[PDB]
């Protein structure tokens, strides 16, 4: 089985799918770290209420 | 039922509790306490500590105030004490627990602290008012108390137009009815589209009108007739405005008016159809005595 360009139609048999799928977790968790947070956080500090 | 917090909504912004009977004002809170347990869905934070601490101003506009401490120490959790509310929530605490004068001068060195700035101009606005507020207590009346309204409105803050609103009141009352005519053009100049300023400007110079010469009485009239007409194009259905506009016109009845009288009484029996509530009984009176 030979490849003219190298392959572009199969997606890999080498992704590092395990890194992909961890920066998106890291995406979620800093989305649970900072929304209870920034939304409570700014809202009542600039309203001062 | 989300419908409920629409009055909710109203009711922070409007201090609609402010001027309600006590009777209907205990059925308030209670219609209130259901809602504000129950129906906990999609309302913000915000709108929860808003509508908190109006409940705790319910409560002790509520003749049982015990309630006040509960909802005062469930709503202490956040930024503390030092936002321009829990400055209200205790000095009214404290004047009220004991009826002591206390907090007046625990608040007098927090303006004296506030001569850094170390709260916002909104803040010690409100608090100018609230010791004031205590301070016509202290001194239960006078007139000098929009003298002393003077050294903290006409130094610091002009731009507060309930501090000329409600210095119209003390100069309405009994005081000179010109200098509310100015305060009250004043309150338009901070807002433009007050509409009750519009009807309130018209009255005072009419009951000035009252005690004034022939051609005063004419020019005050007519003036007031253009604020009332001024008062009609910011609302159709406004009461006083028509109101007023068919007053002057009962007691001027020329043929012009007379005109105006037929639209102004269309319009007012459109506003005294039952669409509106208990301001029918007052608008109804008026149309139906003469």
């Amino acid at each position: 089985r030979i490849t003219p360009s190298g392959q572009f139609d199969l997606m890999s048999p080498t992704f590092e799918k395990g890194k992909l799928l961890i920066t998106i977790f890291v995406l979620l968790v800093i989305t649970y770290f900072i929304r209870p947070s920034v939304s409570n956080k700014k809202l009542k500090s600039q309203w001062l209420i | 039922k989300d419908l409920v917090r629409e009055k909710l909504l109203t009711i922070m912004n409007t201090k609609a509790y402010t001027q309600f009977n006590p009777e209907q004002l205990l059925q308030l809170e209670n219609e209130m306490k259901i809602y504000m347990k129950s129906g906990d869905s999609a309302l913000t934070e915000g709108n929860y500590f808003f509508l908190m601490e109006m409940l705790f101003y319910v409560l002790v506009y509520r003749n049982q105030d015990v309630d006040a401490q509960v909802v005062y120490n469930t709503l202490r959790d956040r930024l503390g004490e030092n936002s321009y509310k829990m400055v209200i929530m205790k000095a009214t605490l404290l004047q009220i627990n004991g009826n002591d004068k206390g907090a007046i001068e625990y608040l007098e060195n927090l303006l004296n602290d506030d001569l850094e700035y170390e709260t916002d101009f909104v803040t010690y606005v409100s608090i100018a008012k609230k010791l004031i507020a205590i301070k016509t207590t202290s001194k239960n009346l006078s007139q000098e108390s929009v003298l002393k309204e003077v050294v903290a409105l006409t130094d610091k803050f002009p731009l507060d137009a309930e501090l000329w609103w409600y210095a119209s009141e003390i100069y309405f009352e009994m005081g000179q009815f010109e200098k509310a005519c100015y305060c009250l053009e004043q309150v338009l100049c901070i807002t433009p589209f007050n509409y009750a300023c519009f009807g309130r400007l018209s009255e005072t110079l009419y009951y000035e009108a009252l005690r004034s010469k022939k051609q005063t009485k004419t020019e005050l009239l007519e003036k007031a007739l253009k604020n009332a007409l001024r008062s009609v194009e910011l609302s159709e259905l406004y009461l006083k405005g028509w109101a007023l506009v068919n007053i002057i016109s009962r007691e001027l009845g020329r043929n012009k008016q007379n005109d105006l009288i037929k639209l102004s009484a269309s319009k007012l029996k459109e506003i005294s159809a039952k669409s509106n509530n208990k301001d029918k009984i007052t608008a109804e009176l008026i149309l139906n005595k003469i």
